[PDB]
């Protein structure tokens, strides 16, 4: 029974790692990262 | 365009009272500059008003 | 500030600067020069600003990776205590075998 | 050369309607500028036409 507790409560750690990485994947680019993209690209249009 | 200046100016990790106050002051400066201008002349694109 | 400074210098440049028998001397291009300086400055300031933003997003991503590491360490710590509980049983059963 | 301007302008991670619209507008500006030019003079490289 104690070995079972060891297994399932290590599984809770694996679940926290899996869902945290999925939360990092689905929102790969946030509102700040693309703001830099738009700001950097706006500088390219001043050559003409 | 000045609200787009505002958003990218205020978008950062650390926000403090002084930073947002200064950003609002710059935005208000832009708004005041674009509001004080006066019209000189105009043209009407169509034959009929 | 640089835009106002360059526009002020441009406006102050169109007035003539030689007088008497020779006149003129006003550089006709000064407004286009000021518009060029301010419009090339704009690109540099937008690059600086975008680099500040990218630094901010970097520090945030790093902090999230410290959540991944801290949670992994906490889970390993938590599983060790139950391992100790199991060994405590195994030892009680070994005293009983004695 | 303007299609090479176009490709590297549109190549990025995030593509939106406004970004591609503006890129097309810049490309069309380049095309219009290179299309309105007029010939002045010419030379024929060979003795015979």
């Amino acid at each position: 029974d104690a070995e079972k507790t060891v297994l399932e409560k290590s599984k809770a750690g694996a679940q926290s790692r899996f869902d945290s990485y999925g939360k990092l994947y689905d929102e790969n680019i946030n509102a700040g990262e693309n703001q830099a993209m738009t700001l950097r690209a706006s500088a390219a249009g001043l050559t003409t | 365009k000045m609200m787009d200046a505002l958003l990218q100016s205020v978008s950062q990790s650390q926000l403090n009272a002084d930073t947002v106050e200064d950003a609002f002051m710059s935005y208000l400066t832009s708004f005041e500059q674009v509001a004080n201008l006066k019209v000189i002349s105009a043209y009407h694109d169509n034959i009929n008003n | 500030a640089v835009q106002a400074s360059r526009l002020a210098g441009a406006a102050a440049d169109l007035v003539p600067n030689i007088f008497g028998f020779a006149g003129g001397g006003s550089r006709w291009g000064a407004i286009a020069e000021a518009t060029g300086y301010v419009m090339e400055f704009s690109a540099n300031v937008m690059n600086t600003e975008a680099d500040k933003i990218s630094q901010s997003e970097t520090y945030r991503r790093r902090r999230q990776e410290w959540e991944i590491q801290r949670n992994n360490a906490e889970a390993e710590l938590k599983q060790i205590d139950a391992q100790l509980k199991s060994l405590a049983v195994r030892r009680e059963a070994a005293v009983l075998q004695k």
